[PDB]
């Protein structure tokens, strides 16, 4: 597991090479925008309950197959398993935001998860849409346009935040396939 | 996927040497013709739902027996005539992925390889589809190299079914 | 590595929550300390072949007995691997200032370090004297700032305190 | 992350990431009455390394409340208490009703002692005691013989330690680790290879023949294959899996022999040309043109570079090449 | 394989959609790059012989051990064998280039490649030092004129030092 | 149209101007479109009650929502009928207590949540600040939200995975004078010269070293092998024109106790500069 | 008791290793994070009686049935004892205030309230809906500081995740 500083610590380790001038400035923003990273990832983790219930339902309301004889989501231990599985996703993304690194969410959750799925007998199609219901609601908590919430931020503009958490996101929908 | 980006790739891959002009060139024309086949896709789009009632009703002015007979393949309950205009825009969105795309490539992996099997299985006729075809044919309303861009790949999908 | 962000992800980790508060109240720290531990790696980045070949003779200015025969300072290979060996542990100082840590020195330079360093007779108070000759070094108005010292020599001594 | 390089280690990204960074130690012989969280961090610690990472519900794990409450003053957390939830129903359903004798066998090799059993005489030592004794004193062997308390402090939680060189065992356990634990979000229910119904390392735990390992979230991570029998005596069958020895002239023209694991076999994608082949789709007697995927070729190194080539450009994925 | 413009599709029938108006409006920006995208594919392709060899010249004069008798490329079938991977590498990064998308790169190039050189011992820390010197002397070439009508093509080659990395990180 | 400050701000249309909490109403075409909503549902003469969503509300307002306003004006038109209430008609705060349900111009029922002060509309939040103005003539209440009231049936419609899933670029960081030292090893080595060894670059100091033995740029060069039979002679001339300076005077600067020597013997290419040069400064022969 | 002091030297003591110079780095943030959150503190420590009885009808208002014969409000008794339980939940976050993070809560709060809950018959979306005014009704520059509102906010939404 890697944050962001220690990324370019094993990148500048392949080479023989001191950490200082070029790739400095490149850090030094990282902190400069590092009061707004803090105050994303708690809008993320401060609504965490709702964003997993509304994720799994949704998928459930566009595919209601999923809840018949047959359907994985079928009975009450496979639904509270479907709830837990995309709060524990959710919070290996909080992570990887928190550290700015992918390598958290890569070590720890994506690698097997592919095989875990093929064994249980998931469907993935119906898992990327759960994932893709959690990007939207992560992008709208972390942007201020969430239809339902008004969370209280100084004025500014954190779109690369935004889209460095769409990334992540889209690592779980790539791995699983 | 069939493309012309993708086979210029394909064909260099298979003799194992590097994109010469022979596919630079393959890619430029692809280009060239983007332009037309972009305002195309989002005519069609933005008018999908007047083409899919309009072209379902098309279907049972010519063949109203359809409409009428009993058995799961036709359209004569509410639940026949539901998985009718699913199958319209199925072909529909297609041509709109091949306008796309630049080349019949989204309709070959996903809509004809395999037609005439689950055609023959199920018991549908593919002149029930023909003439849902002619009518999106006729009433695109798309003019000039607009209208050649979307009747090339609907006379593609008329091809196969015929 | 260990750093600030990995201890407090770690630790959620094992008890299996998000990040509480409480985790994000260190990683303020890591905001309000970065100015001085990156201007000592900004320093030392710059002006490190001085550093480093100062402090490799720091080893034979104390410990003359390493051109007898059968040590470790016999030949010209020998001091080539010597002063490389110097310069790999600055790196990793380097490396500790700007990820904020013990990180880079423990799983590069500290672990595996004795068995080593004992299976072909490297002197171990010698890749030590290397390392306090620098610590001593250091004037604070004059190479660096006031905390950027602290931040430099703190990482100085973890290493001495490693490899005693 | 994957590789050997870049970051100098191999194991943390072998799927061994989370599992080298704690020790959830234990560090008082009683809980102190008053508070409950650290304590309980120490329960869900030893609950996802003694059920392999299994999800236990809240109606299920009211149901071993009492072993929770004894360990908190007057019960160790090694022995006494992993013992104490292997005598469970929760432990017992999933890990031993539900397999034969050695499937369980290697269950709880894994989940108490964390390894694999070496060869035949580790199972073989352990199946006599079920016989003689039953299911209560079948599992004090894997607690009460010699290995237990020299591995593990008795306030420690168990660990995986069948990879490393001081758990002293053989080096076709090393790769029979890596069938059995596949990175840090897999149980044994979500293992392809023993479903909580078969016994995950049959024929290659008895006759200690090593596996290639592959990485879990390779490319090819989703390769299985059976297992079959080939000669006239035990009436096997031949063409399902190659084989692992390379025997005759083949061996040694075309130069040094490997062995080629492949993934994902479908049927569009075939010929030289981008896209599938629009028609008929299969020919007359109905078969695929791989019936199986998941195949493995046996191929020289004079041929390894026009095998390559023909397996990605047809669709498929290496898994795991190996010299034989 | 599928291109960038196969790449939403694909994306989209998944989900049963018909493609939206801002999505043909951002494949309406690809269209018009266009022909930048085509100067640096005509500018790697035309250089590629020079690219491979003068990158393999200097990475053994860094690396002077790989040529020793005992080293991964001494001899004529292991340094033609050498010669031959860096051309590999160079083929499929120009060709995830004309299509914008690292598809045909990975599935044709780059799934086993880590597991081939971990099975014949091949340095795979040098095979990465020879990738990254192919790409800074092909970012090199993407942004010169010599012949190209002026203008800011800073965006297409942070696109083609990604396929780059990408097939360094693939191999370390 | 004209200024807001003409006839006071007594004027209906000009009052909300002055009462600054809605600005996107007139910003954008909305307010011609409420005024078209009471033509068309008459409700001029009845009391009724209007939830305002404010400056920030339409800020706030997602990106694959605001694109679908644009290219679909019936969802505009019952999303500004959404916030228009005929249940209780002039209806304070203070009447919105409890839990219960609302009726609106267009659209279904809505139900909304008042406990106390804050009071909810459902996906919505009456800032209580300033929400009870109360208009006498064409008489309703207007309170302020801070978000819209956006009901789930509207927007099946919409998604994120539209293309609204926002990225960033990212670009080559690349310096002027290190991608023109590059350029001469793309060029062949017939053509190129000297210029086709370009791609090495600084090695640390122990890499040339007597394990690694890594070559330098130079000996690439002919000014290693610039080895002649000729020689100055150096006593033909003048004294005191010959002129000779050592690199120190000490004898622990030319060699240290440990062999790392910068100027004696064969320690001199273990210096962690020197291991690229110049020689783009030419030609390509 | 979940802390930055408690995170640090219990990870610490996990590895056997001396408090480094990325322990002290989380202690900073502790410091300066402190100002926000020890005047909110001293905002809900003379404020709390009005606090909890604003709160305290704002679920009285939105679950009305609660007053009928046979719930959980039905006389005066029953009544005072739901103003006390959320007393409680008012104390345990002036409690966090002045920790630094959620351990009081985690102790005598949440751990075996789903449990007791349950089993007393008492539906924790009224103590949740008490919990959501006082976050709904705080306006961050009139109440308290800018920053002590985002702590303040942060513990509430913490008990709602909790009992939700
Ligand atoms: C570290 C990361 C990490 C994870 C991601 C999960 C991964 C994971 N999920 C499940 C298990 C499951 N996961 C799901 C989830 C779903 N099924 C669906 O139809 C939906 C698409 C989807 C919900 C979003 C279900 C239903 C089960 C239970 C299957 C079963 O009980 O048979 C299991 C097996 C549980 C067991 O063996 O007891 C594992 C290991 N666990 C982890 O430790
Ligand atoms: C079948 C039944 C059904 C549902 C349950 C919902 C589920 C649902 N919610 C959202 C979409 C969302 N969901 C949330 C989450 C929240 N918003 C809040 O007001 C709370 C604070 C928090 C948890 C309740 C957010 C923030 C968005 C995006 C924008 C917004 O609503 O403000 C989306 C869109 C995802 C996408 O864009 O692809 C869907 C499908 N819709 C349905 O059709
Ligand atoms: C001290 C520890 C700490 C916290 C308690 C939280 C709280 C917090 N957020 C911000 C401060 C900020 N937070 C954001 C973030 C956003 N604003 C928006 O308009 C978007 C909706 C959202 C995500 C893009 C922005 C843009 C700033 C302004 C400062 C900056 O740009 O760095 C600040 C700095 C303001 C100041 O200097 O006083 C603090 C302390 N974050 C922390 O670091
Ligand atoms: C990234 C972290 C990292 C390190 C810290 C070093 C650690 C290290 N140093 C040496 C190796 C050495 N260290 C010395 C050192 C000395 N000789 C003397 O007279 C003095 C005692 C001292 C100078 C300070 C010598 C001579 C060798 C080579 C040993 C040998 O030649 O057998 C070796 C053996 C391998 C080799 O030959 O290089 C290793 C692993 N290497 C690393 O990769
Ligand atoms: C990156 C790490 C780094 C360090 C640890 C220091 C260490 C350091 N000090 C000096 C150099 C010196 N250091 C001093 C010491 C002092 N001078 C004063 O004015 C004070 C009274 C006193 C502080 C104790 C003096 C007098 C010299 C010059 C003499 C010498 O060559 O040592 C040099 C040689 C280069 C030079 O300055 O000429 C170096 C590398 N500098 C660094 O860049
Ligand atoms: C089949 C073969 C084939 C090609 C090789 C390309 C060649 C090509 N490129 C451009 C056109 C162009 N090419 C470039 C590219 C660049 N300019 C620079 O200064 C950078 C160095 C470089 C980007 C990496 C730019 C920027 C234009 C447009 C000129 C402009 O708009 O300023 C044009 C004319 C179109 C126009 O002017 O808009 C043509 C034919 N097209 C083809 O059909
Ligand atoms: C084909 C025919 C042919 C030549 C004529 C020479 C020409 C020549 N000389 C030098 C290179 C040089 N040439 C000189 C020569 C001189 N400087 C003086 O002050 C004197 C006036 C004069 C000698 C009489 C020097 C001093 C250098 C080294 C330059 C340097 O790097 O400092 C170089 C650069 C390559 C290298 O450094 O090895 C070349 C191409 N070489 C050839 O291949
Ligand atoms: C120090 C930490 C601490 C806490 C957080 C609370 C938690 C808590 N609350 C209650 C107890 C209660 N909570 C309620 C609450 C309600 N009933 C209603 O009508 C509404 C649904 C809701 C109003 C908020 C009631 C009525 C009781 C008393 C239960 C009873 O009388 O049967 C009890 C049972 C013991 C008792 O108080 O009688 C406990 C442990 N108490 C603590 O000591
Ligand atoms: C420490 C705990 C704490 C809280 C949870 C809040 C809660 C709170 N708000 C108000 C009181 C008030 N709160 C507001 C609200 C606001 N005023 C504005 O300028 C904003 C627009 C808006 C922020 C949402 C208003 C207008 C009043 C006075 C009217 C009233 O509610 O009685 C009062 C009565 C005392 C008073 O302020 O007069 C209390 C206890 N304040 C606190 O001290
Ligand atoms: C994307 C590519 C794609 C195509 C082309 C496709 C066709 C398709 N149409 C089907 C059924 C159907 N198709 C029709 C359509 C018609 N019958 C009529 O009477 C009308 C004249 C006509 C429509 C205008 C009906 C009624 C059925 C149901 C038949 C049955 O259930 O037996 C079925 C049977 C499976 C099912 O019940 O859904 C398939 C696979 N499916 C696909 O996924
Ligand atoms: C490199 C050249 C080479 C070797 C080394 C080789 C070994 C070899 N021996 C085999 C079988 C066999 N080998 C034996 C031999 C014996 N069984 C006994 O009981 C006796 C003790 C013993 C000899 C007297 C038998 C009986 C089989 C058939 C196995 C069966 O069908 O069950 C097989 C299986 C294929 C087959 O059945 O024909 C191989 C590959 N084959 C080769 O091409
Ligand atoms: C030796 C005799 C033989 C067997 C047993 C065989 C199985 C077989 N089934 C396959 C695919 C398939 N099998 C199914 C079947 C189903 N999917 C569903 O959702 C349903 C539940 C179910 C049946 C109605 C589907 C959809 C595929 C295509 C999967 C794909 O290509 O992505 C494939 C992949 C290659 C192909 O596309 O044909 C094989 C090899 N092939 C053979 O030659
Ligand atoms: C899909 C296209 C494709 C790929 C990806 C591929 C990889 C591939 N690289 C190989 C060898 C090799 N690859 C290298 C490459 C290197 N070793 C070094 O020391 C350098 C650091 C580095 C490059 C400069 C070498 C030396 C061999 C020969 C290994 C041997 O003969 O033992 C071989 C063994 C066969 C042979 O060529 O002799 C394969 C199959 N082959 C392909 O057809």
């Amino acid at each position: 597991m890697l944050d962001a500083f220690s990324r370019v610590v094993v990148n500048s380790d392949a080479k023989a090479a001191y950490v200082g001038g070029s790739d400095l400035q490149a850090l030094k923003s990282f902190i400069a925008d590092g009061n707004k990273r803090l105050d994303a990832v708690n809008s993320i983790v401060s609504n965490a309950s709702c964003m997993v219930s509304d994720a799994v339902s949704g998928m459930i309301c566009e595919n209601p197959g999923l809840i018949s004889p047959g359907g994985n989501c079928y009975t009450n231990r496979r639904m509270a398993a479907c709830l837990r599985d995309g709060e524990i996703i959710l919070r290996y993304v909080s992570y990887a935001l928190l550290a700015g690194d992918a390598s958290v969410l890569e070590d720890r959750c994506l690698n097997g998860l592919k095989e875990t799925y093929i064994a249980l007998g998931v469907p993935t199609n119906s898992s990327i849409r759960a994932v893709s219901i959690m990007k939207a609601q992560a992008v709208a908590f972390i942007t201020n346009t969430a239809t339902e919430r008004k969370m209280s931020f100084a004025a500014g503009d954190c779109t690369s935040l935004a889209s460095e958490v769409a990334s992540y996101f889209d690592r779980v929908g790539a791995a699983i396939s | 996927m069939k493309t012309p980006i993708t086979e210029a790739i394909a064909t260099a891959d298979n003799q194992g040497r590097f994109l010469s002009n022979t596919e630079l060139q393959a890619v430029n024309g692809r280009y060239q013709r983007a332009t037309a086949s972009l305002t195309a896709a989002k005519a069609l789009t933005g008018s999908a739902q007047r083409l899919i009632t309009g072209a379902a009703q098309a279907v049972y002015n010519k063949f109203p027996y359809t409409t009428q007979m009993p058995g799961p393949a036709y359209a004569s309950s509410a639940i026949g005539k539901a998985k009718c205009a699913r199958d319209i825009g199925y072909y529909l969105r297609m041509v709109t992925y091949c306008l796309v795309v630049g080349g019949t490539g989204p309709m070959d992996e996903y809509l004809v390889a395999g037609l005439e099997e689950i055609n023959r299985s199920f018991d549908l006729s593919p002149s029930w589809y023909i003439e849902a075809l002619q009518y999106i044919k006729n009433s695109h309303g798309l003019s000039g190299q607009v209208a050649n861009e979307a009747n090339a790949y609907i006379d593609y999908a008329i091809n196969t079914l015929s | 590595m260990k750093s600030v962000i990995t201890t407090v992800v770690s630790a959620a980790d094992a008890a299996g929550r998000f990040p509480s508060n409480s985790d994000l109240e260190s990683i303020q720290g890591n905001i309000q300390r970065s100015a001085a531990r990156l201007e000592a790696a900004e320093k030392l980045a710059g002006n490190h072949e001085a550093v480093v070949k100062e402090a490799g003779d720091a080893c034979f200015a104390k410990y003359a007995y390493l051109k007898n025969p059968g040590e470790a300072g016999e030949n010209q290979e020998k001091i080539n691997k010597c002063y490389r060996d110097v310069d790999h542990y600055m790196r990793l100082v380097n490396y500790c200032l700007v990820v904020g840590g013990t990180g880079p020195l423990d799983e590069w330079g500290i672990a595996g370090a004795r068995e080593v360093y004992r299976t072909l007779n490297l002197p171990t108070s010698a890749y030590v004297a290397s390392i306090a000759y620098t610590r001593d070094r250091l004037c604070v108005p004059r190479d660096m700032s006031a905390q950027a010292g602290v931040e430099f020599s703190a990482y100085l001594d973890y290493l001495i305190n490693a490899l005693s | 992350r994957l590789g050997t390089v870049s970051g100098n280690s191999s194991l943390d990204k072998l799927g061994l990431d989370k599992f080298l960074s704690e020790s959830n130690r234990a560090y008082t012989p009683r809980a102190q009455p008053g508070f409950s969280s650290e304590y309980e961090q120490i329960i869900s610690a030893t609950y996802k390394q003694l059920f392999g990472n299994a999800y236990i519900m809240d109606s299920e794990r009211a149901e071993m409340a009492k072993q929770e409450s004894m360990f908190r003053d007057g019960q160790l957390t090694l022995k006494d208490f992993c013992r104490a939830l292997a005598k469970t129903e929760q432990y017992k359903k999933r890990f031993f009703d539900s397999r034969p004798l050695y499937g369980a066998i290697e269950l709880n090799f894994k989940n108490i002692l964390g390894r694999t059993p070496d060869g035949l005489e580790h199972y073989r030592a352990k199946s006599a005691v079920y016989d003689t004794k039953g299911y209560e004193a079948f599992v004090d062997a894997f607690f009460d013989d010699g290995e237990y308390d020299e591995v593990y402090d008795d306030y420690t939680v168990p660990f995986y330690r069948g990879y490393k060189t001081e758990a002293n065992l053989s080096m076709a356990a090393f790769t029979h680790f890596f069938r059995m634990v596949r990175g840090s979000s897999t149980s044994d229910k979500a293992n392809p290879n023993s479903m909580q119904k078969d016994i995950p390392l049959n024929y290659y735990g008895i006759t200690k023949t090593p596996l290639a390992v592959i990485a879990p979230g390779a490319a090819g991570t989703a390769y299985t294959e059976s297992f079959a029998g080939t000669g006239s005596w035990q009436s096997g069958r031949a063409g399902l899996n190659a084989a692992r020895v390379a025997l005759g002239v083949p061996a040694t023209a075309n130069g040094k022999s490997f062995r080629v694991e492949v993934t994902g076999y479908t049927q569009p994608g075939f010929g030289i040309t981008a896209g599938t082949a629009v028609g008929k789709l299969y020919k007359a007697n109905k078969l695929s043109r791989y019936p199986r995927s998941n195949k493995s070729y046996v191929v020289g190194f004079d041929e390894l570079t026009p095998l390559y080539q023909r397996i990605t450009k047809n669709g498929g994925t290496i898994a795991s090449i190996t010299p034989l | 394989m599928l291109d960038a413009f196969a790449k939403v599709v694909a994306q989209a029938d998944a989900r049963g959609e018909f493609l939206s108006n801002t999505q043909i409006d951002a494949l309406s920006k690809m269209v018009k790059e266009g022909n930048q995208r085509l100067d640096i594919v005509n500018k790697v392709t035309s250089n590629a012989s020079a690219i491979v060899t003068n990158s393999a010249r200097a990475l053994f004069a860094e690396q002077p051990q790989l040529i020793q008798p005992g080293g991964n490329a001494y001899t004529s079938r292991r340094m033609a064998a050498c010669l031959r991977d860096m051309e590999i590498v160079l083929r499929y990064v120009s060709y995830a280039m004309i299509a914008g998308d690292s598809s045909v790169l990975d599935d044709r190039c780059l799934n086993g490649l880590r597991e081939t050189y971990q099975a014949l011992g091949t340095p795979g820390s040098s095979v990465a030092v020879a990738i990254q010197k192919m790409k800074d002397a092909s970012v090199a070439l993407a942004n010169d004129t010599t012949g190209t009508p002026i203008g800011d093509c800073s965006s297409l080659v942070a696109e083609l030092a990604g396929y780059f990395d990408r097939a360094a990180v693939s191999v370390v | 149209a004209a200024k807001p400050y003409e006839s006071g701000y007594i004027a209906e249309d000009d009052f909300w101007r002055g009462r600054g909490i809605a600005a996107w109403v007139y910003a954008t075409g909305a307010n011609k479109v409420i005024a078209q909503i009471v033509k068309d549902f008459n409700l001029t003469d009845k009391k009724f009650m209007v939830f305002i969503p404010n400056d920030g509300a339409f800020a706030r307002l997602s990106p694959q929502l605001r694109k679908a306003m644009m290219e679909d004006s019936r969802l505009v038109y019952d999303m500004l009928a959404g916030h228009i209430f005929t249940s209780k008609g002039s209806a304070m705060l203070k009447d919105l207590q409890g839990a219960g349900y609302l009726q609106p111009a267009y659209g279904e029922a809505i139900g909304y949540v008042g406990t106390g002060r804050v009071i909810k509309i459902g996906n919505a939040q009456v800032i209580p600040e300033s929400s009870d103005i109360l208009r006498k003539n064409l008489g309703f209440s207007a309170h302020t939200l801070d978000t819209f009231i956006v009901p789930k049936a509207l927007t099946k419609k919409v998604s994120i995975e539209a293309g609204f899933s926002p990225v960033t670029p990212a670009k080559y960081v690349s310096t002027t004078k290190a991608d023109l030292r590059y350029v001469g090893a793309t060029k062949p080595a017939a053509v190129g010269g000297r210029r086709a060894m370009n791609l090495m670059k600084q090695q640390p100091f122990w890499m040339y070293g007597p394990p690694y033995n890594a070559v330098t740029q130079d000996e690439y060069e002919p000014i290693s092998a610039a080895a002649p039979k000729a020689f100055v002679d150096y006593q033909i001339f003048a004294p005191g024109t010959v002129k000779v300076s050592p690199d120190s005077v000490n004898a622990n600067e030319l060699n240290p106790v440990s062999g790392m020597s910068k100027y004696i013997g064969k320690t001199q290419k273990l210096v962690g500069d020197q291991g690229i040069s110049d020689r783009s400064d030419k030609l390509p022969m």
